[PDB]
């Protein structure tokens, strides 16, 4: 799932992290008022959209650039009319661009310096950490192969929490100095506990940095959630915002399916994460490009099945199915006449190539070879992937 | 230290097995299977139902008392997400030798909290969760996967995956081989058994005489193995060691329908996977449809055959 920057932001601050003043506002005049209400000096407009890219992006108005810097609120809510309701597009949106329904009006701050700050579970150390850098403003992975040894990192005990010492030395180490090492420090603590408050699998602050009047700000921020903590997370998770993701896993996830689009043709699934991959690779591996990754989870059910190929046969891009599916204790007949009865009902256009394992293989393939449907059966993953590759022009 | 439970994996014919979930769907769904199978299920727990018969075997209240009254050694958790957790550490608290816990969507918070406890005690050794647990083919099996496919013999197998377990299992049997020991570690990031973990037990097991490590993308675990094979396996008795790494083709950032299975801030792609493995001695598959003929031709090289 993920957040607007406006809801990230308003999340930290209500968990005690210091952020930008900000308002949102979904019309022009709104956007006006909040502009007088911060009464600050200079004022950043921005549009929410998801994708990244917006100060270079451009609307369907005909406006250039979805971030806008003015001291005068009347400005706000003229360039606010330009942006609402209008198409935000850049270079990571479609060339349709987003729809922008809100916009974020926020005090602007001067960064003094930059620096990294992130909050993870360390899977080598069973427990939070703490991963810091005082080069800030840049890609962690280019910090780590550039200068390993300004990447700091203080281990966290889940049941101890975090320690004023930890913080103080991370904060130290950020190059915070003086009362502004107290700060930052304070700032750190409060970030932990809003990474265990909110189920996170990642809070992390890029820049985390100062202000030349010598306050520690959260400037920008990225979170991303344990899917798994959904159910003691509602209200969070009810801010997502799916709008600019692929329509196909949207409609995924309504059924508990785990589809991940790729740039590929050829279709798969699988009942079971580990071969649901591996058949992604297998295609790879004889010459074909997977279209997408589909887990149905382990064990046998019919109807995912079915709603696997409703998935599926929706995807123009694809021109081929391969899946593979172990029946357990499922009389895999049973499942062929299942797979006939979706690709009847469904109207499969491709080709479809299907590898089952389990009892009663033999009735099954007949099944589907008598089905007067463009099916074949595999031996084994390796001739249902040749086959595979083998069925597109 | 939790190191030393790490023999608990070695299930046999001597365990006796308590289900956590009994009465629930999948609970009740695998336990029925699991007898009819024959296995030495001998119990069950559901807080509340204490008292009950299920199956014809006695329900009970606690994990404490299941296991003073069944004298049970192991227990399999079919628990809601909710509440797997606090399953997980009543049988530590208990101090059940094996806990296999199967639920997937266990937050990722909660397991490290169960890490924690885990760690600090070395009576129970837990595998998972999100897992399809261990078998000793012909003596024990605890969990879900289909016994028929494995034949007692000489690999031992260890997965993050259990349709790639079940790959391998069957290639194996096909070419006259067999397993010693199977282990599905699951795959979730934060889980209480580990490659190194098994490697251990299968390096020191005379019943075993090759290694198949089946891997996939996210954290770090297969580099170590890597790290532990080199140290532990490149000297005189080494025992060849086959795998393959699953998510080749993952897109970065993505989890790959198991929560573990994630390439996140760059770290924990199948290539770097594959060549640590490599360095270390392994024989790595490129395809998963070649393992029980990878494996083979090892044991055919070492003149291990017929
Ligand atoms: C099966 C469960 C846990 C529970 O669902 P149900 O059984 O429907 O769930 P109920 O609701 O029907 O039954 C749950 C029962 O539990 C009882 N209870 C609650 N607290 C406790 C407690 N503290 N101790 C004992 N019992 C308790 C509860 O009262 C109830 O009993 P009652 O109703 O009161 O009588 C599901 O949540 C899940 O996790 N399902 C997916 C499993 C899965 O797939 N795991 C990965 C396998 S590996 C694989 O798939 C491959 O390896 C793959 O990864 C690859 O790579 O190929």
């Amino acid at each position: 799932m993920n957040l607007q920057e406006y809801q990230s932001k308003k999340l930290m601050s209500d968990n005690g992290v210091r952020v930008q003043r900000f308002f949102v506002a979904d019309t022009a005049n709104e956007a006006l008022e909040a502009a007088k209400r911060l009464n600050a000096k200079e004022i950043v407009l921005k549009a929410q959209i998801l994708a990244g890219g917006r100060g270079k992006g451009v609307f369907n108005s005909g406006l250039k650039g979805g971030v806008h810097l003015t001291k005068d609120p009347n400005v706000v809510g003229q360039l606010a009319k330009q942006m609402i309701g209008y198409n935000l597009a850049t270079k990571q949106t479609p060339k349709e661009g987003v729809k922008v329904n809100k916009v974020m009006v926020a005090e602007a701050l001067d960064i003094s310096r930059e620096t990294y700050l992130a909050i993870l579970m360390d899977r080598s150390c069973n427990g939070p950490v703490l991963v810091g850098s005082p080069q800030g403003g840049v890609d962690i992975e280019e910090v780590a192969a550039s200068n390993p040894e300004l990447i700091f990192k203080e281990q966290i005990d889940i049941f101890e929490g975090i320690k004023d010492s930890q913080a103080q030395r991370m904060a130290e180490n950020l190059g915070f100095v003086g009362p502004l090492k107290s700060q930052a420090a304070d700032q750190i603590t409060k970030l932990y506990n809003l990474f265990l408050k909110i189920d996170a699998t990642q809070v992390e602050v890029n820049p985390f940095g100062e202000t030349p009047e010598g306050q520690v700000v959260c400037f920008d921020a990225k979170i991303n959630f344990d899917d798994n903590a959904e159910f003691r997370q509602k209200d969070i998770f009810a801010m997502d915002d799916k709008s600019e993701n692929e329509p196909i896993e949207n409609e995924a996830a309504k059924y508990d399916l785990k589809y991940i689009g790729l740039d590929g043709n050829i279709a798969c699934f699988v009942n079971g994460a580990g071969l649901a991959m591996a058949t992604c690779d297998i295609i790879f591996l004889n010459g074909g490009k997977p279209a997408n990754f589909l887990d149905l989870g382990g064990g046998v059910k019919e109807a995912q099945v079915y709603q696997a190929f409703k998935l599926l046969t929706a995807d123009p891009k694809v021109e081929a199915i391969l899946v593979n599916i172990f029946g357990g204790i499922v009389n895999c007949a049973i499942i062929a006449n299942g797979i006939t009865k979706a690709c009847r009902e469904l109207e499969l256009k491709v080709p479809l190539v299907v590898r089952l394992e389990g009892t009663n293989v033999q009735e099954a393939q007949k099944i589907l070879n008598n089905s007067g449907l463009p099916i074949t059966s595999a031996i084994d993953l390796e001739d249902a992937a040749k086959k595979a590759v083998a069925s597109v022009a | 230290s939790y190191t030393a439970s790490r023999q608990h994996l070695y299930v046999d014919k001597n365990t006796k097995i308590i289900c956590q979930g009994f009465t629930g769907k999948q609970g009740t769904f695998h336990s029925q299977q699991a007898l009819e199978y024959g296995t030495k299920l001998v119990g069950g727990t559901t807080p509340g139902k204490g008292g009950q018969t299920h199956l014809g075997l006695p329900v009970f209240n606690t994990v404490k008392e299941a296991k003073e009254q069944t004298g049970a050694t192991a227990s399999v958790i079919y628990v809601p997400p909710p509440f797997a957790a606090a399953a997980i550490n009543e049988a530590i608290e208990a101090e059940i030798p094996l806990v296999v816990c199967i639920t997937e969507g266990i937050p990722q918070q909660d397991m490290v909290r169960v890490k924690h406890k885990l760690l600090r005690q070395e009576k129970t050794r837990l595998i998972g969760p999100n897992c399809p647990g261990v078998i000793n083919p012909g003596e024990c099996k605890i969990g879900i996967m289909p016994g028929h496919i494995h034949k007692k013999g000489r690999i031992g197998i260890v997965s993050r995956s259990g349709t790639l377990t079940y790959e391998a299992v069957h290639q194996t049997t096909q070419v006259g081989l067999g397993q010693s020991l199977c282990v599905g570690i699951g795959g979730d990031p934060f889980n209480g058994t580990d490659f190194i973990d098994c490697l251990e037990i299968f390096l020191n097991d005379s019943a075993t005489e090759g290694i198949i490590l089946i891997g996939e993308i996210g954290g770090n675990a297969e580099e170590n193995a890597a790290e532990f094979l080199k140290q532990h396996n490149s000297g005189p008795n080494s025992k060849p060691v086959v795998s393959f790494i699953a998510g080749l083709t993952a897109p970065p950032g993505r989890r790959m329908g198991h929560a573990g299975a994630i390439i996140a801030g760059g770290k924990g792609g199948a290539k770097e996977k594959i060549s640590a493995l490599q360095s270390a001695g392994v024989v790595v598959s490129m395809s998963p449809a070649q393992l029980g003929t990878t494996i083979y031709k090892e044991f055919e090289k070492r003149k291990m055959l017929e």
